[PDB]
């Protein structure tokens, strides 16, 4: 319950389809979008923590699946601290 | 305006608010109260236990988690801390004084009866 | 007393587990994050400079735990006293008035 | 209903080849270029899943005759999710 | 038909060199310049096609004279036929007088 | 603005400007001339030689080096290239006819008098 | 024209202990922090020529004790001229 | 037109005291502070061919005694084209 679940990517194509495998695969609502430079992007869900982790793992497979996509890193925190929700764009806003 | 009022009443009565401080201390040498200031009719202090201080963080779920860890270690010696409540509010009446609190009460020389009541007249008096 | 601690990592996920550990591990709150280009964040807190220390180390251990994650660099700076304030949201208003009920009018002990 | 296509592109003079080559061979809509760092930029069109298709592999094999330019990544979603058209920068602006 | 030269370098020096050669050599206007970033730059010229050809093709030869100046990538797009506009400054109102008198008003041989 | 009017007049008149533009170039068949359009005194139809244009564009040094270009390298047999004199500006009619200039003179059947004629009437109803 | 200090750092927590070691050890005006790309960050101080000198020595030898950060350049300019203020981010603002 | 001179260094503190010493050094103006991404960045003077040429000679020269100047690249221009005074960012105003 209130996990959060991330897929940081090297290029844009791939985490455009990482965000629609997880949403599409579980119960998970795709929050947020971030990039940092250096061709890191990463797409942020929320969701039940069983979710999250169905949704995740459906999202680094479908990369596999992208002409040029490549996985940076992947992360699932099971519920994070009441503070992360108003700093880090771990929520709609 | 009651927030910048308690900005000048700290940096001005710098040396009694650390000569109340240090008498708090003595009445309590292991912190188990905490000096605090309450708004509710006139401006007056309060004190509570460390447990009240700590069930309000976790009733607020971390939202006062950094209140808490100043008032837990901030030094009595060189340092002030008192809590203030305010409306859905709270403001830390933090700040090192010089010379320490041992000294603003010795160079002072007022008593915590006299010192209470004049630091709630003078802050009664700057909010106007 | 008062301080603040900073991870940078190479990588977003990283970095917000880092600042979820931070948080998790000591009194601090966390206070942004900052963003210079080439994949660094830093994610930034305040507290007590002892809680501050206990809060960057659980952030540097945590990291190691991310898959792909990697820690750039770290520092704890000391701050001047500043009188902080913490606004809550009208929803913990309950919680503010219950406080305020059961502290002790005299600050003389009896 | 609409789909998604986008090639990922390394360099300005290949992505412009990109983007011209995608629009004039095929019946889509250019909603923009999206830059990550690196010079990694993404040329994104909407369209129909037909349409798209097209429009990418018209885009990819004129980039095969830029000088210098090279395609880092390329992919086409049919059928994207709603809630990636509000998160991420694939609806025209 | 008219078409637009793209050249993008490595360093900023290189492409106003790019820049300068390429309006030089050939009958081309100088449209635009653009960054992405990472050191990245290009310039972009517009002319007729056999133009552009010439002016992509001189402003590489001299990026290669300058010290610490790259080629990254470079290409030609043709561009669909424009009423081009041409604003002239004022110092030039007597050339175009000048200009005026030459030109025959009957389009009639004689 | 002169510059949007002749716009339109070159997507509307695009049959009747490629008309024109290939009589042009059956008396100039070397394209030893350019077929011109001055809006001063009222537009009207001129011509002059590369020299002319070339010479111009050096003293402007090369503000209207483009130009210069695209009328020593289009094809008079597919696509449509006239210089205009405005005040202080150069315009450049550039397009290429569906049908190519033999074509659009052959359709509309109008000599190079009854073609410079009612063009410029017509331009100059629009700029009025 | 004062003197003007500057230290380049590599990463946001060495600039920011090189901003704060600068000023509370000189009476130097803290003017701001360039961002120039691949992690460089460098902070700019004005002065009198003695204070930008200590202050540029302090924050030296506290990035030492910043486990990850580094000195990438560091300067001192004792009378900047006038056309520089107008070009080049050594101003207040 | 006016000979144009350029100093791109890599790091900000050196390219102020290639900024310095060429405006210090000759008969030039500092016109413009460019910078590109990846840590380039370029300062841009105007003036006569020979002013110019020593304001080049000087700001390279002086770079040396910068603790950690590195020049990547320096070019000048005897007569630039008017076109690229109204597209590059060489313009006195």
């Amino acid at each position: 319950s209130i996990a959060v679940g991330m897929i940081e990517t090297l290029g844009f194509p791939a985490v455009v389809e990482a965000a629609d495998s997880m949403v599409k695969a579980a119960r998970v609502t795709l929050v947020g979008y971030e990039k940092i430079g250096s061709g890191r992007v990463t797409v942020i869900v929320r969701g039940d923590v069983s979710e999250v982790q169905a949704s995740v793992t459906a999202g680094i497979e479908n990369i596999r699946r992208v002409n040029g996509g490549e996985v940076l890193s992947n992360h699932i925190i099971a519920r994070p601290h009441e503070n992360l929700e108003y700093v880090l764009p771990i929520r709609y806003t | 305006p009651w927030r910048y009022r308690l900005d000048q009443f700290t940096k001005e009565e710098q040396t009694a608010l650390g000569a109340l401080a240090w008498a708090f201390y003595q009445q309590w040498p292991a912190k188990e109260q905490y000096l605090g200031l309450d708004l509710h009719p006139q401006a007056h202090f309060i004190s509570c236990a460390p447990q009240a201080i700590a069930q309000l963080n976790d009733q607020v779920n971390g939202r006062i988690q950094e209140m808490v860890g100043i008032l837990y270690g901030y030094d009595p010696r060189t340092e002030v801390a008192i809590f203030v409540i305010g409306p859905t509010q709270f403001k830390l009446l933090f700040f090192q004084p010089i010379p320490d609190p041992a000294s603003c009460f010795a160079a002072l020389g007022l008593t915590i009866e006299e010192l209470k009541h004049r630091l709630e007249k003078t802050l009664q008096e700057k909010l106007a």
